[PDB]
RNA sequence: AGGACCGAACCGACUAAUGUCGAAAAAUUAGCGGAUGACUUGUGGCUGGGGGUGAAAGGCCAAUCAAACCGGGAGAUAGCU
RNA sequence: GCUCGCCGGAAGACCAAGGGUUCCUGUCCAACGUUAAUCGGGGCAGGGUGAGUCGACCCCUAAGGCGAGGCCGAAAGGCGUAGUCGAUGGGAAACAGGUUAAUAUUCCUGUACUUGGUGUUACUGCGAAGGGGGGACGGAGAAGGCUAUGUUGGCCGGGCGACGGUUGUCCCGGUUUAAGCGUGUAGGCUGGUUUUCCAGGCAAAUCCGGAAAAUCAAGGCUGAGGCGUGAUGACGAGGCACUACGGUGCUGAAGCAACAAAUGCCCUGCUUCCAGGAAAAGCCUCUAAGCAUCAGGUAACAUCAAAUCGUACCCCAAACCGACACAGGUGGUCAGGUAGAGAAUACCAAGGCGCUUGAGAGAACUCGGGUGAAGGAACUAGGCAAAAUGGUGCCGUAACUUCGGGAGAAGGCACGCUGAUAUGUAGGUGAGGUCCCUCGCGGAUGGAGCUGAAAUCAGUCGAAGAUACCAGCUGGCUGCAACUGUUUAUUAAAAACACAGCACUGUGCAAACACGAAAGUGGACGUAUACGGUGUGACGCCUGCCCGGUGCCGGAAGGUUAAU
RNA sequence: AAUUCCUUGUCGGGUAAGUUCCGACCUGCACGAAUGGCGUAAUGAUGGCCAGGCUGUCUCCACCCGAGACUCAGUGAAAUUGAACUCGCUGUGAAGAUGCAGUGUACCCGCGGCAAGACGGAAAGACCCCGUGAACCUUUACUAUAGCUUGACACUGAACA
RNA sequence: CUUUAAUGUUUGAUGUUCUAACGUUGACCCGUAAUCCGGGUUGCGGACAGUGUCUGGUGGGUAGUUUGACUGGGGCGGUC
RNA sequence: CGCGGGGUGGAGCAGCCUGGUAGCUCGUCGGGCUCAUAACCCGAAGGUCGUCGGUUCAAAUCCGGCCCCCGCAACCA
């Protein structure tokens, strides 16, 4: 919830944090966990390919049911866990059959609900079934790119991608972002949005909510020296030179979308 | 004041060492200089 | 609870004096700041030369950096001394 | 040998790292030592470093290295799969006492424990490169219960005193004892037992997971410390026998209690918060291919084995790193008494040193300090530096404010000792005995003893009672920056950077961008509430007009236009 | 005003006295809205300013305490250095004389201090200038260029409209 | 001659459809106790994409260099 | 105090570049419309080209001096 601190100290002034308290206290299913191991920002070249990454609380990597294969199989939806790698929440579904498995959180389902998947399954939140088998506008969240592939879209948080179109063996979908693209009928999805909308409102406060967080400081161009940032010079705020990455590359307005394998599923550009 | 050179006999040995040279092209080149020089602490290990 | 307060260990380096062929190629003496965190630290890895790294000074990369060190071009060139 | 002074959260005692014989004995004093030198970390000769249990080696993994094939690349070579290395982590096992010129958890004594080979024997379904459990885990907080250790008392032994008193409720010292085994407590976790079935776990499963029945109530798991035992053994103050007079051979008393109490242990707990907190094997369990006469497995007992390397000394320094016997730097552990909140600080303990030139003289001048008449910033770039303020408790405390502050605002007052209150209080710990008992380390009660705040009252001492060390200077106007923070190692710490927040813009996943001839990675095991780039830099009010020029994006009629 | 040259602008406050400080005046040489504008509690080893306290900063220093400085003993350096029988003065001089001319003055040598000179020691001046020197950095200087992007051919086909 | 006609002829321009090259950082299987790679089935794409030679443009991201002399010191000015 | 540019009816600006020919708006004057003014309409006047001096057939113009006005420079030790 949009949950308020109070001004003890400074950096505490500012606060504002999702706290729930439906999200389970204890630790998470030991046989579904396996480590991440971070590098801030370097390939395997030994190199920093992303600047800006680094630091950041120690994690575990949740692994999670994308595909949903299983089908026909009735479930029970048993809490609510909490994964610091979504901005979602992961709800640990047990399965008739005793296969746990974590599954993205949709809306406002509670810990109990029974959820499946399938051709036959119903038309309800958490539900998992072949688009071509779902109502024309109805809005759906964890899209699949291509059939077995896993699903790649809108599932962060509130995103939710809405059906549009009915176009044979295509389907069409206004993306969060604005921009519609037809994807193959065949794919599958789940019914309803993603939950915890609520994430939007999360206001760091101090700075060194951001470290922990897993992000390093910012350092504008234009303070930096010519020799490094193409901006850099200057006896003090001197500009005038067409704002550019740290590679002399436009930004501020720029189209690098070339792909040219993909114009053809993608129907308006975002709006 | 912490003067440059830490002492550490396991550090010093994988970035100097026998085997450390003689792992690439560059060090079994660097050794056969030695060699012909007729230096006697040819590496550097126990 | 707190990038919360006073304050040793610990890390830091504002001021003054001594030193300035030194005790020492940046410290001592008296005060000083932070001191549960964006903290500090041991051990071991990884990144490399127009390249690396950089809470960005053009600072640092073995007392050496607006382009390191060593060997080699190479007895470079020098209308100047 | 005798006094004296200094450290004592060390200037002490153990280790790593690193040194590499600096250890110890005899012996020499040319050179080294900032002086002499008989001395020495100096030369020379010799001696010294004993391990099934400490560590390494070894089993097993993290970051990361290497990498059969393989993908890729002018060659060289790059990355990476199966694997195989890699501890700073996990995994089996010893404690006490004595001994040397130097070694000891290694040697001797007592007393154990651990992992395997083989065999005897009573028995029994075993079995993977496989499945499951386990390993296996964050920050902060709060006490609860203990021990180290200490204080006091009792006891034992010794003394009665260089100058007044001192058989006394008097003075000095000791008052010690492990691991292991038994015992299974304070306290914590979790409800157990049997039967049937199953689209789950790449196969299989009696195991785990799930679904129902029925049934029983407590079972089981984990776990400090205490009490026995180890131990009618050792240590043991000081005598007794001899002194090579350095020490040695023998001998040997008391050996308990109460309380205070840790940052150590229970606790790789409980509560809680968000930032959501390794891996693998050992170990336990269960099956597959296979083997059933066996083989193998479990348990008792006997026998045997535990290899190889390190082990001396230094280790906040004269031996490491700084060119030196250099005021410097160097991770972890143990850390006593009084006073004190305290690991600050002062004086002391054990233990260790007086810093490898000295002896005088007592001038200016310099350095570190103490004090100063009256005035009190007139000094000066500037109150630079000094002085000054300083503690606990209680009363009391503005403008402005984001309502938390400002605030310890400011400003004051009271603080020693002695007795009484009260032949020590409140409070804390708590034996005896009695009652009970599902019987032991038990449940209540009961209160001796012991320890011991804070306060009031009266008297008294001095100039001064937070007396020493230790220990805020305060207030008002105002610019800049929100704020803790970061930065020019070695003249600049700031108004510079960062920062949460805001805006713009890019990007629909084989994402944009980035490293890279390439493959492949990062981004992200994320997917627009996401990620990159840029610009301002909390919060409040708010963010105007200009598309001429530059740049960016959209457009397509015509002109112009390359290779062909 | 961290911005105002003229300027210590003008008026007022603070002062015995105020080129700084504080509040206003607009005559903004040459502020101004996200290279943000105007404010703002709290914070600051921050800049400026005022008052109180407090004092050796000072008026204007005095005494004492210690470590050197000084003497005796041992050890024992360093920068520097054409040669020296190495005075003042007026002038002269490659234009600032210990050394030249004239004149004055001065017995030979040590010790403890003081720094005016010896254009004193130290570093082939970093400021200035020069060289058809070098180095990095800049852009609508030149010429190329990785990358991005456009088209034609090949990889690359087949049928209809 | 102007620009008209129907049939073949030499090709072009786009638009649709198909698949057999090629892509596949989609599914399952085998090598194989293997998220690498290759092979094989099936799906999505599909002559586009992407790559090589040639070529226009962009291109301080990057590199090599130029940027005069006299001058009552140098610059600015003026000048040759 | 050097360098660049300008000065034109009562006001602000054209034309100046290449010498002959000076224009635009406002302002003024007279008439009309209105009860009167503004507004609006009609018609007309008004210039020494900063001043003096040159070259030329002739100078606002092209050259020079002086005056005024605006802008920039007036730096490095
Ligand atoms: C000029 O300012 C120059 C600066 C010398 S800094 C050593 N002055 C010369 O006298």
């Amino acid at each position: 919830a949009v949950v308020k601190c109070k001004p003890t100290s400074p950096g505490r002034r500012h606060v504002v944090k999702v706290v729930n308290p439906e999200l389970h206290k204890g630790k998470p299913f030991a046989p579904l966990l396996e480590k991440n191991s971070k590098s801030g920002g370097r390939n395997n070249n030994g190199r920093i390919t992303t600047r800006h990454i680094g630091g950041g609380h120690k994690q575990a990597y949740r692994i999670v049911d994308f595909k949903r294969n299983k089908d026909g199989i009735p479930a029970v939806v048993e809490r609510l866990e909490y994964d610091p790698n979504r901005s979602a929440n992961i709800a640990l579904v047990l399965y008739k059959d005793g296969e746990r498995r974590y599954i993205l959180a949709p809306k406002g389902l509670k810990a109990g609900d029974q959820i499946q998947s399938g051709v036959d399954a119903a038309i309800k939140p958490g539900n998992t079934l072949p688009m071509r088998n779902i109502p024309v506008g109805s809005t759906v969240h964890n899209v699949e790119m291509k059939p077995g592939k896993g699903g790649q879209l809108a599932r962060s948080a509130g995103t939710y991608v809405q059906i549009v179109a009915r176009d044979g063996a295509y389907v069409t979908l206004r993306l969060r972002s604005g921009e519609m693209r037809k994807v193959e009928a065949d794919c599958r999805a789940t019914l309803g949005e993603v939950g915890n909308a609520e994430h939007m409102l999360r206001v760091l406060g101090k700075a060194g909510a951001a470290r922990w967080r897993g992000v390093r400081p910012t350092v504008r161009g234009t303070a930096m020296n010519p020799v490094d940032h193409p901006h850099g010079g200057g006896e003090g705020r001197n500009f005038g030179k067409h704002p550019v990455t740290p590679w002399g590359v436009q930004t501020k307005g720029k189209k690098t979308r070339s792909n040219k394998r993909t114009d053809k599923f993608i129907v308006r550009r975002r709006s | 004041m912490k003067r440059t050179f830490q002492p550490s006999v396991l550090k010093r040995n994988r970035s100097h060492g026998f085997r450390a040279r003689m792992a690439t092209k560059n060090g079994r080149q660097v050794l056969a200089r030695r060699r012909a020089k007729g230096r006697a602490r040819l590496t550097v290990s126990k």
